């Protein structure tokens, strides 16, 4: 077995790498954007000392007041504390600082179920590892704190049922990586929540600090939008569908006032009921992750796609 | 006696869970509500913020939970509108208390939109002073900006002379201040068929490139301010400037849905208000593909309905020039009308229905009746289907049975009463019946059925005896009935012409 | 064929011309539609000043050039009164 | 600087500059950069050289911002362009074309057929699009004897007699029906902008009418070469837009943005690599496995390898204090212990070497190189030759690094 389409040796691969490196340098064998990517990785992962030292070396931090202003802007210490408490198992304290520092709007408007479930698993593991009253309290907490959230969705009820079935005993749910995954999702949500304040304080207050999440050239949106094509457009043809039912609709069922918003999203629900899945992941959800992880994802994907298509390339050593 | 730490602990313990605040409402521990509603002017700012935060957290209830609680929730909402006097001291308070107060007012107007708000004028004056003194002079903080955004959101929810002029001036100043930063991204390379001038821009179907507002607060402020400016400015410029028209035409291709929708609302307003504006069909041809694309977006704002705007344009061109409709001809060539009719036939054949499906079907029936109001082609194309008239008779029969059932139980019920749930459905069906009856061939061949005539007469008699007998139900119950009487009499006066068989 | 259409493109308003050309087609039966020898159509010329109608009847599987030659029907009262109707 | 950017946006189409083909256009501009070297001066210089003038004048829109705030408040032959830019003149003199070859095209009954200047390479670009506009009609108003589309490059008399042959993928205006068909669309008449485009991700040919996307006509058309093609009966004429002079009607940029976002969603949503283990006897050998790279976020191997590379880069650049801070932060966060020990050994070795007197950039450069190598060798999508090819939608330097 050998590669059929092409088999690069070292010299011609180095020639191609040098050619495209020259192209990237003219666009920008060194990359001028790597320190900025490192600073973005340090800040976005909530590392205290390395981010301050990198910002000092790159020429932004000059005083202790500037250190305080930077840590206030990007909220590195608070986010690191929340991530540490989520990973350790002090979940209630984690929502306590989330509601205290960041406001209550973060929790009132998908990670609340995850935090409650992780608290339930931690409490069950603490009860099992180290009897009627405690079990009754755990059952009451499970049936009261997350009843509506589990009854709202089918996958929510399935996850709650799986956790309850695993509770009555003496691997992913018992794994410690789930806490780190929930902490990373919480950190990404927190950064996405506080991005507009950073934008306003950079722009209006004329701060010398940069915007590490989004450059001024690219576009970004606060909201998430799904574009559903083949719904109302001209890409269907010049044919007309006919009615295929003869059953009636009713059988298958000085003071200032304000508008009534009851049943104003009828069209979205109906169209949900009535090369695909176009949305705006690039401009709403892509820029709120560490960029170096995206680059390694691209590198692994490209390596596997080249290995699949019978093309042999030397790897990085 | 409740302190700051106690209120902080109560606020921390009530996040997420909805049963605990229901317990707080139901229990006789509700004396805190009095402390929650006695906002003294001498109270501390931290205490005021904690009280407003607890008031916001307690009223954030699911509709099932607010159905469990009952009239006490609405009593607390009404007492919030009547007891607290933070609106009179709007200019005296700091920005955080004002922001939390307007947020609470937004929640209260969202849950209980019927009772009156007696302090709108103070809020309007505070908004005018806040945008004239702090925002326009680049002397605004974060909290003041979010307070302005919340005030714009609250002012958009009002149903509805010098204060109107002041509001129009302030909104125009906001639009001019925000839009002047991104005015340099307008770029269009065109050809005039007869160099740095702007002559002949309104002769091509092309529009300038996508204009993106990077700042999110600026985009929100521009969208809300331009919507209220559209509400205001005809009573009292920016419409006639070519540069602003090109700016909005470039804003049509943006990424934010709110920006695209407010641009569509801005560009299509002169067609319904200005005189001799409907002759400008090139602008209509430039605009319409983006409206068709605006049908296809999943999160849509509450102030934008593409069905209403498309129906309004078609009805306008049917009323002005009955023999020539530009919208129908430019939608027929581009395969859109066949998609609309197919979606109508799919909506009429759903196996399971709810209120949302009824509203969607009602909008489809209205737009299909607007298709055939002045064209025989779409009239015969709609009457080619043999199952439409059966569904029309089914809807009329359903309304007759509902009205008769309400009449038969007038003694037990006997005052605000909700209207019958399918008044819009029947009104749209009668609009189709009238549009179909406007042609002689359909009156002599297809609409020959006696069932339609007897159903129309039954609807007329039942509605008249409703207005004669059950007048205790209020005006909200009777206005759709009188509208139904008018539309049924229009259909009847179409069927009673001499050369019709009925 | 192209010449007559090219010359037709510069004509004036057709309602201001004395003669009106049109086509007639029978749709169905008048007393009862349900209870077909009208598959052709009429080429009709109408003169407005004297108000009379001439024409031909065309069908592929029929005889050709059948004439019409209509005239207005005189009434028994020179004084005339007007009724009206309007589709709503 | 900004002058080069202004010139390259004023010379080339905007949607072509957001694809991975933009590297070739940048190289072409920089080779002949001596000809050219606040945008009003640049536009005036480009008009003096000539990009904004013909004979119909090539106008340009320039806003007035200060007044608004006051009242209220052939060069393409020289460069080396390799994409279609004009119609080709037939040697038999059966057509009337303008000097620029795009503004007018009128035949001088049999169809007069012609194709474009150049062909479209399969392995170089993602989306191509061009528009025509009917200027005159020789029947009904909404009925024109024009066939417009693409033609396979390896019958001409058959094209002149009938309008099309078996190798033409196009749209016919006399019946509103595609060539080798079906209810697809409707006939177009006078003053109608009809656009034709090809998508090399999924490999489909689509048509647009007055800014409305009419759907995909032909599918599964990858690994092929196409040329624009038009056939006209005498009496009617078209005006062609390839994007170089004026702005399009469609909004093809939104189409490209949607496909790029879909591709980005599909892709992005021990701890030492060592030497290459597949070098035996000096040649590469294929392992009998499914993948060669088995790193993932969910297993923690990818962050560990990334942290090792970051530490090695920081030490290699002479930033030992920053590496010490990163190691301290990694200790504070806590196979991570092995990463901690390896990093600590690296700072100890660097301190020993400094007392006695990379891999990240390789990852970036190799990522760009393998993206381009995937692009130019026509790789399959996932398994079959009909799946979409998402690597065509990635501009690595303009969408990831900046």
């Amino acid at each position: 077995f050998t590669y059929g389409k092409k088999c690069f040796t070292k010299e011609e691969w180095k020639e191609q790498v040098a050619k495209y490196s020259a192209m990237g340098e003219l666009y920008a064998p060194i990359e001028p954007t790597l320190p900025r990517l490192l600073l973005n990785y340090f800040v976005s992962m909530a590392y205290e000392d390395s981010s301050i030292r990198m910002a000092k070396e790159l020429g932004f931090i000059r005083n202790n007041k500037d250190i305080a202003v930077f840590n206030d802007l990007y909220k590195i210490k608070e986010r690191f504390h929340i991530k540490h408490l989520i990973k350790l198992g002090r979940i209630n304290e984690a929502m306590e600082e989330i509601n205290s520092i960041f406001g209550l709007e973060v929790l009132e408007e998908d990670l609340h179920f995850k935090l409650l479930l992780l608290n339930l698993i931690e409490m069950i593991r603490s009860h099992h590892q180290q009897s009627n009253d405690f079990i009754l309290n755990l059952i009451q907490y499970s049936q009261n704190k997350l009843a509506i959230k589990a009854s709202s969705s089918v996958k929510k009820m399935q996850e709650l049922e799986l956790a309850m079935t695993l509770l009555l005993f003496p691997q992913n749910l018992y794994s410690i990586s789930l806490r780190s995954k929930i902490a990373d999702l919480v950190n990404e949500k927190l950064l996405k929540f506080i991005h507009p304040r950073i934008q306003f304080e950079i722009s209006n207050n004329n701060s010398k600090f940069p915007d590490l999440l989004n450059s001024d050239k690219k576009i970004i949106t606060q909201n998430f939008t799904v574009y559903n094509n083949n719904l109302v457009n001209g890409s269907n043809g010049t044919k007309i569908t006919h009615i295929s039912s003869d059953q009636p609709i009713n059988e298958k069922m000085a003071a200032t006032t304000f508008h009534n918003l009851e049943n104003k999203n009828y069209w979205n629900q109906t169209s949900e009921l009535l090369g695909l899945e176009f949305n705006n992941y690039y401009s709403s959800e892509f820029p709120y992750e560490p960029r170096l992880t995206q680059i390694m994802k691209l590198w692994c994907w490209c390596e596997n796609q080249l290995h699949h298509n019978q093309i042999g390339v030397p790897r990085v050593e | 006696a409740y302190s700051l730490e106690n209120l902080k602990k109560i606020s921390n313990s009530l996040v997420g869970d909805q049963l605990a605040k229901v317990d707080y409402f139901l229990a006789p521990k509700c004396q805190i509500f009095q402390c929650l509603l006695s906002i003294e002017q001498s109270d501390g700012v931290e205490l005021k913020n904690a009280k407003l935060d607890l008031l916001y957290t307690l009223l954030h209830l699911e509709p099932q939970q607010r159905d469990i609680v009952g009239t006490y929730y609405f009593d607390i909402v009404s007492a919030i509108y009547k007891s607290m006097s933070l609106a009179s001291s709007f200019t005296k308070n700091n920005s955080s208390t004002n922001y939390k107060y307007i947020k609470l007012l937004n929640l209260c107007a969202g849950v209980y939109p019927n009772c009156g708000f007696p302090d709108l004028q103070y809020l309007q004056n505070g908004f005018i002073q806040l945008v004239n003194h702090k925002f326009l002079r680049s002397k605004c903080k974060i909290d003041e900006v979010v307070t302005i955004i919340e005030l714009l959101k609250l002012f958009l929810l009002v149903d509805e002379h010098y204060q109107d002029f002041k509001m129009a001036e302030s909104l125009e100043h906001i639009i001019v201040k925000i839009s002047s930063k991104y005015l340099d991204q307008i770029s269009l390379k065109y050809i005039v068929r007869l160099p740095f001038d702007n002559k002949g821009v309104d002769c091509t179907r092309a529009i300038p490139k996508k204009i993106n507002i990077s700042n999110m607060y600026d985009s929100s402020l521009l969208s809300l301010a331009l919507l209220l400016y559209l509400r205001y400015h005809y009573m009292i410029k920016l419409r006639n400037d070519a540069t602003f028209k090109m700016f909005v035409l470039g804003l049509l291709k943006s990424n934010d849905v709110n920006i695209r929708c407010v641009a569509l609302k801005f560009l299509l307003q002169p067609y319904f208000t200005e005189d001799k504006k409907w002759e400008d069909t090139r602008t209509l041809e430039k605009i319409l593909p983006y409206l068709v694309k605006s049908f296809n977006y999943d999160p849509l704002p509450w102030w934008f309905d593409p069905f209403d705007m498309l129906d309004s344009l078609i009805v306008l061109y049917n009323e002005i020039t009955p023999m020539n409709n530009p919208v129908l001809t430019t939608l027929a060539h581009t395969n859109v009308i066949f998609c609309i009719l197919s979606r109508f036939a799919q909506c009429l054949s759903l196996p399971q229905h709810n209120e949302a499906t009824l509203k969607t079907t009602t909008k489809f029936i209205k737009i299909c009746a607007s298709f055939a109001a002045s064209d025989e082609k779409y009239r015969l194309l709609l009457l080619n289907d043999t199952l439409l008239l059966n569904h029309l008779e089914y809807g009329l029969e359903s309304h007759i049975t509902l009205i008769q059932d309400f009449i038969s139980l007038k003694d037990e019920i006997k005052m605000c009463l909700p209207p019958i749930y399918d008044h819009d459905f029947v009104a749209a069906w009668l609009l189709l019946l009238k549009s179909f009856s406007r042609s002689v061939s359909a009156l002599r061949t297809t609409l020959k059925r006696n069932k339609i005539a007897q159903l129309l007469l039954q609807i007329l008699s039942k509605t008249y005896t409703l207005t004669k007998e059950c007048y205790f139900a209020g005006q909200d119950f009777m206005k759709p009935e009188i509208m139904i009487m008018g539309i049924t009499l229009g259909s009847i006066c179409n069927f009673v012409v001499e050369f019709s068989n009925l | 064929i192209s010449r007559i259409f090219s010359q037709e493109k510069q004509f004036d308003n057709y309602l201001n011309e004395r003669f009106i050309f049109m086509k007639w087609k029978e749709k169905f039966l008048v007393p009862d539609a349900l209870l077909a020898s009208y598959d052709g159509f009429y080429y009709i010329v109408h003169d407005q000043v004297t108000g009379n109608i001439q024409g031909f009847y065309y069908h592929q599987d029929a005889e050709k050039f059948q004439q019409l030659e209509l005239v207005p029907s005189l009434k028994n009262k020179v004084e005339s009164s007007d009724c009206s109707f309007e589709f709503a | 600087d900004d002058v080069d950017r202004e010139f390259i946006n004023c010379l080339f189409p905007s949607y072509l500059l957001q694809q991975p083909v933009a590297y070739d256009l940048w190289i072409l501009y920089l080779q002949h950069r001596k000809l050219f070297h606040t945008r009003k001066e640049i536009w005036s210089k480009l008009m003096n050289l000539g990009v904004l003038g013909t004979i119909q004048v090539y106008k340009y829109f320039y806003p007035d911002v200060n007044d608004f705030t006051l009242r209220f408040g052939d060069i393409y032959k020289i460069l080396g362009y390799f994409l279609p830019s004009r119609w080709q003149a037939q040697p038999n003199n059966s057509l009337q074309l303008s000097q620029d070859g795009i503004t007018h095209l009128q035949p001088n009954v049999d169809f007069a057929v012609t194709w474009a200047n150049k062909s479209l390479p399969d392995n170089k670009l993602t989306i191509f699009y061009y528009e025509i506009k009917v200027l005159s009609v020789t029947e009904s108003a909404e009925n024109s004897n024009i066939v417009i589309g693409y033609k396979l490059v390896e019958s001409i008399n058959k094209c002149q007699k009938y309008g099309f042959d078996l190798n033409v993928f196009g749209y016919c205006g006399f019946d509103g029906l595609i060539t080798n068909s079906k209810e697809y669309a409707k006939p177009f008449g006078r003053d109608d902008v009809i656009g034709c485009g090809i998508n090399f991700i999924d490999g489909s040919i689509f048509f647009t009418k007055n800014g409305i996307h009419l759907g995909n006509a032909f599918t599964d058309l990858n690994d092929l070469e196409f040329v624009p093609y038009v056939a006209l009966r005498p009496g009617n004429s078209i005006k062609t837009n390839f994007g170089l002079n004026e702005d399009f009607v469609f909004d093809i940029i939104g189409y490209q943005d949607k496909w790029k976002s879909l591709a980005y969603e599909h892709i992005c949503r021990k701890f030492l690599l060592g030497e290459d283990n597949r070098f035996i006897d000096g040649k590469l050998v294929r392992p009998d496995v499914n993948n060669i790279n088995n790193l993932s976020v969910d297993d923690g191997s990818l962050p560990n390898t990334l942290n090792v590379m970051i530490n090695d880069y920081l030490i290699h650049e002479g930033l030992v204090d920053v590496a010490k801070g990163f190691l301290k932060d990694l200790q504070k966060d806590a196979e991570s212990k092995d990463v901690i020990r390896h990093n600590e050994r690296q700072i100890m070795k660097e301190e020993r070497m400094v007392k006695i007197r990379c891999a990240l950039e390789n990852v970036i450069s190799n990522t760009r190189a393998m993206l381009s190598t995937l692009l130019e060798y026509n790789a399959f999508g996932s398994t079959n030759s009909s799946d979409p090819r998402y690597y065509k939608a990635i501009n690595f330097d303009e969408d990831v690094l900046n």
